[PDB]
């Protein structure tokens, strides 16, 4: 089987550059074009590039000139890219696949993505507070407040887990290199204050494990 | 320029049902060959893109014929007969040739009954006051459909700086979509005003939802 098996992970400081690779097994890597599509978070796929491992030649999206620098190594069918002067924007998975033509004239083969994260911030554990009802119905909705850690991810459960439906956990939003999130949980009105709600926010990176029990605001 | 203009952006169905995404090239997309160069891809959650069809009708290795595409010039299309549970996902079409080029994307979600949003508006905790930050959070939870607009009042005046917002993916259970907003102040600025305002703007209502509190009431 054709497979492209891509650098793991990589977190950056603004301005320095990274290098990711796409090792390519199962096919004759000197006689197909090579590609590199970018996704930031949320958004849709980018064509960054492509180069042919045959003699080198390349072809860039006119938008990543000068930011994406594609080089390929014939010995060990492996291909790479190097983004300079990286910044936020940077931030972003990044695929690499073979366009094949033949039986078939397209991508039909992606790696599994190397996710590259631009950031200054410095491990941060998470501040937790308590989401609860101000003022004293039948359904009552209860949360917690994750905010200021660095970096992803934080595990969000409520009562160990055991409490599942009617829960909402939001992805978390970056302000100011830092990352905020909240979680909500809506239960029967006779369970709460009468039987216990409490969300535990773990934050591995941090080594840090944080539990709130809601409580009426009295 | 030669973009590649992929609409609709989001395209709910009831599963079984039809869904056809469309794609237009500002110019006429030339010929590589007879073969016109116009792929369409689909990207399930946390996976890396995976071709469905090339060439503009020709179904990939393993895809079913459920999926078939077509078009000429600067239109194309890809149809899906019987959407099924597992074909959701974002569709993305793609230019091969010349430019290689992206669509923006079709999310390809679940359709329901419309449902107004439950709000639930929070203030900040003693805890995050003791530290001197101030979030106010609200919630807008299982609405549909997706679209909805949050407007945050302090003393019935409009604040828009210093609020972040964060929203799920549909719910796998009631197909709903649900919303996080939290406006961010100092304990200063947030302890020099009264009322404190969260409002939802849903097409399930022609007069806005409004969740409030006002500081001093306890």
């Amino acid at each position: 089987e054709v497979q492209l098996q891509q650098s793991g992970t990589v977190l950056a400081r603004p301005g320095a550059s990274v290098k990711m690779s796409c090792k390519a097994s199962g096919y004759t890597f000197t006689n197909y074009w090579m590609h590199w599509i970018k996704q930031r978070p949320g958004q849709g796929l980018e064509w960054i590039g492509t180069i042919y491992p045959g003699n080198s030649d390349t072809t860039y999206s006119q938008k990543f000139k000068g930011k994406a620098k594609l080089t390929a190594v014939t010995s060990t069918s492996t291909a790479y890219m190097e983004l300079s002067s990286l910044t936020n924007e940077d931030s972003a998975v990044y695929y690499c696949s073979r366009r094949n033509y033949g039986s078939s004239y397209a991508m039909d083969y992606w790696g599994q993505g190397t996710s590259v994260t631009v950031s200054s911030a410095k491990t941060t554990p998470p501040s937790v507070y308590p989401l609860a009802p101000g003022s004293a119905n039948s359904m009552v909705t209860l949360g917690c407040l994750v905010k200021g850690y660095f970096p992803e991810p934080v595990t969000v459960t409520w009562n160990s887990g055991s409490l599942s439906s009617g829960v909402h956990t939001f992805p978390a939003v970056l302000q100011s290199d830092l990352y905020t999130l909240s979680s909500s949980v809506t239960v029967p009105s006779s369970t709460w204050p009468s039987e216990t709600v409490t969300c535990n926010v773990a934050h591995p990176a941090s080594s840090t494990k944080v539990d709130k029990k809601i409580v009426p605001r009295d | 320029d030669v973009l590649m203009t992929q609409t609709p952006l989001s395209l709910p169905v009831s599963l079984g049902d039809q869904a056809s995404i469309s794609c237009r090239s500002s110019q006429n997309i030339v010929h590589s060959x007879g073969y016109t160069y116009l792929e369409w891809y689909l990207q399930k959650p946390g996976q890396s893109p995976k071709l469905l069809i090339y060439t503009v009708s020709n179904r990939f290795s393993g895809v079913p014929d459920r999926f078939s595409g077509s078009g000429s010039g600067t239109d194309f299309t890809l149809k899906i007969s019987r959407v099924e549970a597992e074909d959701l996902g974002v569709y993305y079409c793609f230019r091969g040739s010349h430019v290689p080029t992206f669509g923006g994307g079709t999310k390809l979600e679940i359709k329901r009954a419309d449902a107004a949003p439950t709000v639930s508006i929070f203030p900040p905790s003693s805890e995050q006051l003791t530290s001197g930050g101030a979030s106010v959070v609200c919630f807008l939870n299982n609405f549909y459909p997706k679209d909805i607009n949050v407007k945050w009042k302090i003393d019935g005046s409009e604040r828009q700086n210093g609020v972040l917002n964060s929203w799920t993916d549909q719910d796998s259970k009631d197909s709903t979509y649900s919303m996080s907003s939290t406006l961010t102040l100092t304990k200063d600025e947030y302890e020099r005003h009264n009322s404190y305002t969260c409002e939802a703007t849903h097409k399930t209502s022609t007069s806005p939802i409004v969740k409030s509190f006002n500081r001093n009431e306890c």
